[PDB]
């Protein structure tokens, strides 16, 4: 729901049953399955974010594009510039 | 000679006195002169670095058999064998044969370094006996 402001504290696990092995295989697929999970999360919102503000580009642009005008041409040529990296 | 250091010299003769009587074989014989010198003194120092050698070596396997024994076995052997023991379910904290065999393997040594000094070497082996026990046909070794 929120990667930010992760904290991992949670791991019950105990000495008695199960052996030391299969305790420190849990204990690391937990580490393991936080990390995919915060990762994934950000990637896909990222994505969702980007395919939103190039679909607003494309739609901007279609609507400027009928009226030709100093200030109008100014501002398509800003819009034409292609977004798919942070930079 | 391992009794007589730091033990308070008249109970040094009273163990002395108790300690050098022999009965083997339905007689009874005694040690002559028991003096504690140098030839005593350098198999008491092996003896002392043997046992802190075994003491170190042994795995905790090996220690705690004793103590797990006696929570489900009764006998007569266990119970005058844990009478001489400091008073003090679960599993096995750590498993690993390989470790256990290695460490069993050195402690092989230091037990036949300690069992040295009181052997002594076998220079006859016997098979007869005049029934007067006055003779007997033995083999030969060293």
């Amino acid at each position: 729901r929120n990667m930010f402001c992760v904290k991992p504290l949670d791991l019950n696990l105990d000495r008695h049953a199960n052996t030391a092995l299969v305790n420190a295989v849990n204990k690391l697929v937990y580490t393991g399955r936080l990390i995919m999970n915060v990762r994934r999360s950000w990637e896909e919102l990222e994505r969702k974010c980007l395919a939103r503000i190039q679909e607003r580009c494309k739609l901007l642009v279609k609507e400027l594009r009928m009226c030709l005008s100093f200030d109008s041409n100014y501002c398509r040529n800003i819009l034409k510039h292609a977004v798919e990296n942070g930079d | 000679g391992l009794f007589s250091l730091d033990r308070s010299y008249e109970e040094v003769k009273a163990a002395v006195q108790q300690l050098q009587t022999i009965t083997f074989r339905d007689a009874t014989f005694t040690i002559p002169d028991p003096v504690i010198d140098q030839h005593l003194l350098i198999d008491m120092k092996t003896a002392c670095l043997s046992m802190s050698m075994v003491a170190n070596l042994a795995s905790e396997l090996t220690m705690t058999y004793v103590r797990k024994l006696a929570l489900e076995d009764s006998s007569m052997l266990l119970v005058k064998c844990q009478e001489l023991l400091m008073r003090l379910p679960a599993r096995p904290q750590h498993v690993s044969p390989d470790d256990e065999i290695a460490r069993l393997s050195a402690l092989f040594v230091m037990l036949r370094q300690l069992d040295d000094l009181i052997r002594e070497q076998v220079v006859f082996t016997v098979c007869d006996v005049s029934p007067d026990n006055k003779s007997a046909t033995c083999i030969f070794k060293g």
